[PDB]
RNA sequence: GGGGCCUUAGCUCAGGGGAGAGCGCCUGCUUUGCACGCAGGAGGCAGCGGUUCGAUCCCGCUAGGCUCCACCA
RNA sequence: UCAUAGGAUAUGAGAAGGCAGACCCGGGGAACUGAAACAUCUAAGUACCCGGAGGAAGAGAAAGCAAAUGCGAUUCCCUGA
RNA sequence: AAGCAGAAGAUGCGGAGCCGCAGCGAAAGCGAGUCUGAAUAGGGCGCAUGAGUACGUGGUCGUAGACCCGAAACCAGGUGAUCUACCCAUGUCCAGGGUGAAGUUCAGGUAACACUGAAUGGAGGCCCGAACCCACGCACGUUGAAAAGUGCGGGGAUGAGGUGUGGGUAGGGGUGAAAUGCCAAUCGAACCUGGAGAUAGCUGGUUCUCUCCGAAAUAGCUUUAGGGCUAGCCUCAAGGUAAGAGUCUUGGAGGUAGAGCACUGAUUGGACUAGGGGCCCGGGUUACCGAAUUCAGUCAAACUCCGAAUGCCAAUGACU
RNA sequence: UAGGCCCAGGCGACUGUUUAGCAAAAACACAGGUCUCUGCGAAGCCGUAAGGCGAAGUAUAGGGGCUGACGCCUGCCCGGUGCUGGAAGGUUAAGAGGAGCGCUUAGCGUAAGCGAAGGUGCGAAUUGAAGCCCCAGUAAACGGCGGCCGUCGGUCCUAAGGUAGCGAAAUUCCUUGUCGGGUAAGUUCCGACCCGCACGAAAGGCGCAACGAUCUGGGCACUGUCUCAACGAGAGACUCGGUGAAAUUAUAGUACCUGUGAAGAUGCAGGUUACCCGCGACAGGACGGAAAGACCCCGUGGAGCUUUACUGCAGCCUGAUAUUGAAUGUUGGUUUGACCUUCUAACCCGCCGCCCUUAUCGGGCGGGGAGACAGUGUCAGGUGGGCAGUUUGACUGGGGCGGUCGCCUCCUAAAAGGUAACGGAGGCGCCCAAAGGUUCCCUCAGAAUGGUUGGAAAUCAUUCGCAGAGUGUAAAGGCACAAGGGAGCUUGACUGCGAGACCUACAAGUCGAGCAGGGACGAAAGUCGGGCUUAGUGAUCCGGUGGUUCCGCAUGGAAGGGCCAUCGCUCAACGGAUAAAAGCUACCCCGGGGAUAACAGGCUUAUCUCCCCCAAGAGUCCACAUCGACGGGGAGGUUUGGCACCUCGAUGUCGGCUCAUCGCAUCCUGGGGCUGUAGUCGGUCCCAAGGGUUGGGCUGUUCGCCCAUUAAAGCGGUA
RNA sequence: UGGUGGCGAUAGCGAAGAGGUCACACCCGUUCCCAUACCGAACACGGAAGUUAAGCUCUUCAGCGCCGAUGGUAGUCGGGGGUUUCCCCCUGUGAGAGUAGGACGCCGCCAA
């Protein structure tokens, strides 16, 4: 028999459940997060907010949409009734 | 340190063997006690030798290893001598 | 094979901001003087890669060496 | 030396020892265990040993409870909990 | 309730006490409000959306041996040195044979001795070898004749001897020519009783039937990994009730397969060529090497100009 | 019936003793040697103490440790640890002390508040022993006795670097070391050599006559130990009569080939074979019986043992105090206490005499000796494995050792999210008082040109230039309308909160518009509750600090507590068992496991063995007579292994003996092809498994080497 | 023309041309507001001598970049099969790349 070791890449962090929240044409209430991320992968619109975790919510109640803005870059935005 | 690195390095005895085959020998002394190589040394040490007849009394200042040349001398200084 | 330490001038050593302290062998010089010297042999970070403006100095991979271990049926 | 120790004698239904493997009063006083280990702690002042008892013992007539136009020895029970 | 009366009873008396009806706050305290707070703000907890209580059955839990049996072990108090270890006191046994010491004498020898040879002498943890004692070598026996022996040989056998009798040392201890050995067929800590139904996340076992429903073997944390807790998955009941699910349609996020080279990296070949040579007179040639640039080409889990199917999230209605 | 003998060697001097019941020994002991302690109430030891052994002894004795007759010897280190002694100085307890500080309160007080005395609590200086720090000595005390470079020298370090003697050893892995002896042959033995992995001088070194049921080697004699068995006697066995158990046991009318299957079938499938019942024999199987595996693992199991693990205890040392008082001096500040001397009456005497008393107990008297000491009690400090109770992690492709244990980023990850492995790569346990907020401003890296020092590369103007740069830090995501870079002013790096959401077992963690208060920047809109986002941190209990229209056990205060804010933990094993903790067990034990290891079996076949493909090349020439490179593809299941599937309520494991049996990839024999086959002998290949396929030395050995033979001295499977 | 907004560069890059009395710009000077880490380049302040050169508008083009079909193919849910480190068949879906081609602008409000 013989003896070894000494793997050394044996951790990674805790998983962040980023991503969407709620969907488009979902009915939302105020302040209801809508797309955890990291920096910008979506920006806000209208009646939409970002946070100091670069996160999303809804600064008032109505339906999601998602847009983008132009060409490569997306949106998401409240409307209400 | 010990008295065989410091003669050494302060380039009394050039030799590290001298310096212990002197001791040995028992020629020399410290503050009136007889001494060996391993014997320790500090500032204030007040040192006797032997060349012979030459009997040497001397004072320890200082104390170091890396102890280049000229240098070496300012580590102690001389009193007195006799025969 | 595993772990730790080490691998800087011929030898021994220190030193992230530019590798420098001492010592020795051989030869040569040298001379009035109680071994009191001098010049040359020669003075070069084990190697590879990376980070930094920079690496001996931080990190990583590998080699050489020293020590420790390599047990139970 | 008094004198004392000590000795001699006579009286004593003295006390000794036992128990019922239970109850109580005290002197000594474990560990397992539990704590998911473990030492503080618990188990537990238990078990066990010892000495004393009595039919009961122990405590008991306030250097108290308390905080109201105050209660009046102890003990034990229900509550308080 | 205790308690009194009452046949060991039911009952009556007994309202001291307990639960609830109002909560909030750490608390003072306030009160369907209260706490925070500077706040008539907001928010939390509460009320408005009210039913408890006593007793009984059943299920479950907690504390008690708490489903049953099961340890090795620990402590306390006692019993044991009729075995065995050692010691004390007193007794007793060791057939026969051999060796031949010291000393003494004689003789030689010496100045004396020393020394030498005989005789006597009779020592010895001396020799050989029976009783006796011990156990190395083998065989046999190994549900035996025997819970350690028998047979054939073996060792010691007048010395640290063997043995008897009577005694002593007692366990957190004793004894030990020391092996951790012996201490009543036991000993890395004796035996009996008791604590004690020790404890056991461990194994084993757990007794009649039928019916309805019907899993998990996953996550997280754990001196935790074969255990446990919560969640997940099952069941029962009461409510809400029709939210759930499937498909169709519509819209979304998401960058995987695939593909590609626009990035990062790896890479092939060619063209030109900076530059560096070698050749001739600061030039002038060389295909001798050759940067970059360029043409075309291959590749990628940690590379994307791109990008599906499926799946996922929702909305509308339709059908089921 | 009563020795077998000899040669040589190792170990131990010897005779003796020992694991009753596995081990008789090289172990123990021994006489001898040495060290140390101890002045006699010895010392040590037992005991709580009295009382005792020691010893009815007295340093030529007694106790303890080590070594082991005898002979020659027993080298260097005292640096560390121990002991011994010293001890100027530092540090350190309890006790004494008693500056001050609080609390309370009479009183003063308009109030705030101050506040004497007394009580109470806390209490500083000062003093305060042993011990420790420190200095010497000691090694037949613990213990230790090196390395580098050069062809004896030079050098580094040491406290010192192994003297003599011995040496492949009871120590030597490499190793059957080399040589020689012995032998046909000698992994053994002997003698020498020494590069002693890892001898060594009282853990004694070397030698050594005698001794040994010691271990080892060689030789003579003798033998059925063997070649290779044969015969005979007796006891069992067998038959008959009498008597008559046991272990075990799910029921059983219980066959073998292959296969399957919890991977090794009697009992299953298919096929083959087999009249029914017994007796004597064998022992291949029933993974046979026996013994809930003694190995391995696990248990927050146990016991024994060690120690510089933790915490404690005994014991010992030391000090204060009470017993415990009378003096003479001395020095201190206020008489007082302390210190040195002295005395005696306390206390003590395992000293004498007398009486109790025919008494080595004690107890009274008298003396004597010591003496306020000692001893004892209480308190305190130190030492203290002598002793006790306990701890000594988990994961783990068995365990151990290694490595890791929490958080962040990416991939794996399968286009939501999530998703493991001792899978792959990297980072954190911070930083900035501006690197934050706001307002306003502008836009990078590199390249080509020109230009001193300027240089390939500063700085320069210059056009090209989505971005190749930067973004405090790792990476991913993202950002150039800035989140990047400058300047001004500032501190929102605020207080109270928070609808509603995310993530989630819980604990927790994350985002958040908006309200109020008060602000900063800005004219204004308006932004600001830290930073470009994601890590940069830990519970509770316990204490500490500050503040408080809370409580404060009759009342007023207070102590103390609560509420708010906050500090203290690599508790890193990072959801932390305690404030407090390491090891051995081969003397071991219990509970369980095939949930987990060693043998064998099974799957795989990397490895191993064998076969084959291309064919360069060797082969004088010639690839293929025979070899066959770089490379490639398969078979087998004899190796080393990997995985853990049966077995831990037991599957006995190497080698050897006996007994054989099967395969053929054939060693011989037989039959052939080719040949770099003249012949004889051979090489290679093909078919062939019928039969056969040696005896010895060494080693436990398998294997292997050697001697001598043989036609040949085959390779493997069958637990 | 000018200002100001919206739509993925089908808007852009690039080349060629035309215009400016009004308008927009360029442009002329700092005395003041203010400013330039240097300064009237820029920012501000005022002015209008001259210039369409540039900027800005209007035309052209398809060189670069951009958009982008159909068909086919890979891949693939689902079903099935097979000599299964992979491959094949069927309903259905269906890219990328490469093409066809499109395009050097569409829509608004105000002022003269």
């Amino acid at each position: 028999k013989k003896g070894v070791g000494s793997t050394k890449n044996g951790r990674d962090s805790e998983a962040k459940r980023l991503g969407a929240k709620r969907a488009d044409g979902q009915f939302v209430t105020g302040g209801s997060i809508l797309y955890r991320q990291r920096g910008t992968k979506i920006y806000p619109g209208e009646n939409v907010g970002r946070g100091g975790d670069d996160t999303l919510f809804a600064k008032i109640d109505g339906t999601v949409k998602f847009e983008r803005f132009g060409r490569d870059r997306k949106k998401v935005s409240v409307y209400p009734v | 340190m010990r008295l065989d690195k410091f003669l050494k390095v302060s380039r009394l005895i050039k030799r590290r063997t001298l310096a212990k085959e002197v001791a040995d020998q028992g020629r020399i002394s410290i503050n009136g006690n007889q001494a060996k190589a391993s014997s320790d040394v500090k500032p204030g040490d007040e040192l006797t030798v032997r060349f012979g007849q030459k009997l040497v009394t001397v004072q320890v200042n200082e104390l170091k290893d890396t102890t280049k040349k000229e240098e070496a001398a300012n580590m102690y200084t001389i009193l007195k001598e006799e025969k």
